[PDB]
RNA sequence: GAGUUAAAUUAUAACUAAGCUGUAAAAAGCCCUAGUUAAAAUAAAAUAACCCACGAAAGUGACUCUAAUAAUCCUGACACACGAUAGCUAGGACCCAAACUGGGAUUAGAUACCCCACUAUGCCUAGCCCUAAACCCAAAUAGUUACAUAACAAAACUAU
């Protein structure tokens, strides 16, 4: 199971092919990890803004 | 031969453990806004346990993940970050009386 | 020096006094344990004295939380005796 | 003294069939080249005992933890 | 009437103008009360110095000038002189901790000048120079 | 003759299971100027405060209804061989029982 | 993934910034690593003013690189970037999802101990 | 081992001020100073920590990476390895603290407590020295709660 997914991930690694492509993509869709905790441990996305 | 005795069994009226609030929740050094709500906004101090009211084991682990984000360049030191200071207070400490 | 100035232990005052805002801010940093801290760091204590202090801070810090549980614990049984000259 | 090749599957990835039909993208990543020294050891005790032990599936016996105290 | 204690952030805009001017163009007032000395200095928002004031400056001498009388004389003093340059708001900053911290915050305000402000910079080290020994006196 | 063991299985005590957040009835057998001493059927009496309406009906024999949250108060403080019991029960008014 | 690679650079145009995170890249891929993906972090105000290659920055640019590679080829890594001036501040950690979340049952309560003393008349 | 720096401080520059440090109270010292703004190096590691983890002990609590924590799990020396701090030999660093020394004050005297200045040294690399209230004054491994209170303390005891 562990080499299955592997093989599957080995699709989307960044090679020296479509490096330029990787990094123009990157630059244009940004991302952010936060999210914020509630007393009740509800996770709050920010992301509804 | 009488039915009536008790039987060796466990309690059933066991009420679940508490949870913490960032039990079974992954912390992380990137969210400043999951970092910055253990805080004092005032001052930068990080809260203790009778404060942040965490258990053993996340505490440690928000402990380590702030101070790699205070090096690493991802959130201030001396003051938290203004932007996250509407955020919902989950600390028990009161400063206004 | 290298954060930004007047965000961090700064508070505004309201309708034009300066005493209470004051006040508000001392609670702040004695909550924080600051005010304490600067009074410790004036002399400096050798590590010795600071474990030695901590075990007796610590120590005080059960003793009064335990006495102090068993007084809102027994603070019910403070009405008069209905059995008074029984 | 042992030298393991540096091109060669870990431990756990060895007996899994299907693995020399993979690219070398994926043999890459199971390689000895993106595993650390806990992995080498593994190898190199994998390798010691196959040729001096008789029975490498007996772990109590004086010779096979003799074996293991040498690679450390 | 919502009042956040907090001060305005430079980053937003906040439509709280005292004197017609904004948050940060405000002047400064530096305290620094030593526990021997309280110095009073006021600077205008490009960090340029307006008028100094100390207990020393104002007469008192020695032991004198670290008492809170001596601190609420230095900050009527340098309101004055800070009054007559044409300055009516100040965000007044306080470093240290010493007997003058209350006297210089309340000798502004009774010397002609008002504080909207307070900000507290001791200076705290995070582990720093090694201070002196004890005194066993 | 009835096993004592039989007596303890249909017991109302027993079938209550835990105490906290019960709804037990109980009668009140004594009475203060602002204390109101209830026996509720348990080992112990609870005392509460007597409610700022309907406050002149509650008598003695009086019926009200009770939220058992305690059966009987008991903590253990450090140094204590055994704890220290206050021989009282918690419990709190939901109102006089409703004839 | 098995490397993290915290990078933040310093604020410009387009054009340099996807120049500088070819290079960048480049540069692990010749000491043998097989990178994930690029995530951007977008650009923000760093929290305090950082002092690198006698300049003072306050804005500049997060970037993330996730990618395997040898544990012995970390250190060249590092000093690579320390030489190079378009990046402010390089950091190197484990990636986070290499451990697993160990599983939790609760908040397991602690009593208060006992039999700490003797039980002569005091 | 390798790389890295937040808060404070100092060299240094600009501006204003004439005083600045210090004590129960003063003197001496400084005025090449003090306040604010800008800022390397060295050194030390706020809050977290009301947590009690790792190591055999002495010890360790800023961040990152690499290497990594013996024994299929008894006792054991004068043998092998290690051992805070102070001290020695050689090279390098020096913000700051600081035995010795000098000055001020106190005192009958003060070669002390108090105040100011500065050195060894505290730091890095290599070697040596092998001492502590190195004390949790309670030796290691298996256990029992039976018997039973000198005193005090941290309850009593059995086997090798
Ligand atoms: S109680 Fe589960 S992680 Fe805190
Ligand atoms: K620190
Ligand atoms: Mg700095
Ligand atoms: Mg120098
Ligand atoms: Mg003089
Ligand atoms: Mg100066
Ligand atoms: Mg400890
Ligand atoms: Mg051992
Ligand atoms: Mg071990
Ligand atoms: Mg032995
Ligand atoms: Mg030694
Ligand atoms: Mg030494
Ligand atoms: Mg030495
Ligand atoms: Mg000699
Ligand atoms: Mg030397
Ligand atoms: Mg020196
Ligand atoms: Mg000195
Ligand atoms: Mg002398
Ligand atoms: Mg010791
Ligand atoms: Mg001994
Ligand atoms: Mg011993
Ligand atoms: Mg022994
Ligand atoms: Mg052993
Ligand atoms: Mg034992």
């Amino acid at each position: 199971q562990e080499v299955l997914q592997l093989q599957e991930e080995a699709k989307t690694f960044i090679t020296r092919e479509n490096l330029e492509a990787r990094v123009e993509e990157a630059l244009d869709s940004p991302k952010s990890y936060n999210w914020a905790i509630t007393r009740e441990g509800l996770v709050v996305r920010p992301q509804q803004k | 031969s009488n039915e009536d005795l008790p039987v060796p069994m466990e309690n059933p009226y066991k009420e679940p453990l508490k949870k913490c609030i960032l039990c079974e929740k992954h912390v992380d050094y990137k969210n400043v806004q999951l970092l910055s709500q253990f805080i004092s906004p005032f001052t930068g101090c990080i809260y203790g346990r009778h404060i942040t009211g965490l258990c053993g084991k996340k505490q440690k682990e928000i402990t380590k993940a702030i101070k790699r984000a205070q090096i690493l360049g991802f959130m201030p030191v001396t003051y938290k970050d203004p932007a996250y200071l509407k955020d919902p207070k989950v600390c028990n400490i009161k400063y206004r009386e | 020096a290298n954060h930004l100035k007047f965000i961090a232990r700064t508070v505004m005052v309201q309708e034009g006094n300066v005493e209470g805002a004051y006040r508000t801010l001392n609670r702040i940093l004695t909550m924080d344990g600051l005010i304490e801290d600067i009074k410790r760091r004036r002399y400096y204590e050798k590590p010795c004295r600071r474990r030695q202090r901590e075990s007796y801070e610590t120590c005080r810090r059960i003793y009064n939380m335990e006495m102090a549980r068993k007084i809102n614990f027994l603070m019910r049984k403070n009405r008069a005796d209905p059995w008074q000259g029984c | 003294q042992d030298d393991p090749p540096p091109s060669m599957l870990l431990l756990d990835y060895q007996n899994v069939p299907g693995i020399h039909k993979v690219d070398d993208v994926v043999k890459r990543l199971l390689s000895l080249e993106m595993a650390n020294q806990k992995e080498k050891l593994k190898i190199k005790k994998m390798q010691l005992m196959n040729k001096v032990l008789e029975n490498p599936e007996d772990t109590s016996s004086l010779e096979a933890r003799i074996v293991a105290l040498t690679v450390k | 009437s919502s009042f956040s204690i907090y001060p305005p952030i430079p980053g937003q805009e906040n439509s709280l103008r005292w004197a017609g001017k904004k948050f940060e163009e405000i002047p400064i007032a530096h305290i620094k009360a030593s526990y021997n000395n309280t110095q009073i200095q006021v600077v205008s928002a490009a960090h340029q110095p307006l008028a100094h004031a100390s207990c020393g400056t104002e007469g008192f001498r020695n032991a004198k000038k670290g008492t809170g009388i001596a601190a609420q004389t230095a900050g009527i003093a340098a309101a004055a002189k800070a009054t007559g340059k044409g300055v009516t708001h100040v965000r007044v900053v306080v470093k240290g901790l010493g007997p003058g911290r209350l006297s210089a915050i309340k000798g502004l305000t009774m010397g002609g000048l008002e504080v909207i402000s307070i900000t507290d910079n001791t200076p705290i080290p995070h582990x720093g120079c090694r201070p002196r020994k004890a005194r066993r006196l | 003759v009835e096993s004592f063991a039989s007596m303890l299985r249909h017991s109302p005590l027993t079938q209550m299971g835990p105490a906290k957040n019960k709804l037990v009835i109980g009668q009140i057998f004594h009475i203060v100027e602002d204390d109101l001493y209830i026996d509720f059927g348990g080992k112990f009496h609870c005392v509460c405060k007597r409610p700022e309406v309907d406050g002149e009906k509650y008598q003695k024999g009086t019926r009200v209804r009770l939220r058992l949250l305690d059966l009987e108060l008991t903590s253990r403080f450090l140094g204590a061989t055994t704890d220290t019991t206050i021989l009282e029960a918690d419990a709190v008014l939901l109102g006089l029982q409703e004839s | 993934p098995r490397y993290e690679l915290a990078l933040i650079l310093k604020a410009m145009q387009r054009p340099e910034t996807a120049a500088a995170l070819k290079r960048t890249l480049e540069a692990l891929m010749d000491r043998g690593a097989v990178v994930r993906n690029l995530e951007n972090l977008g650009e923000r105000m760093l929290p305090y003013k950082i002092s690198a290659h006698n300049q003072r920055h306050s804005r500049g640019g997060y970037f993330l690189v996730d990618f395997y590679a040898p544990a012995t080829t970390v250190e060249s890594m590092m000093e690579h970037l320390s030489r190079d001036i378009d990046v402010i501040r390089p950091n190197i950690v484990k990636h986070p999802l290499t451990q697993e979340v160990k599983e939790c049952e609760g908040i397991v309560p602690v009593p208060l101990e006992e039999k700490l003393y003797s039980t002569k008349k005091r």
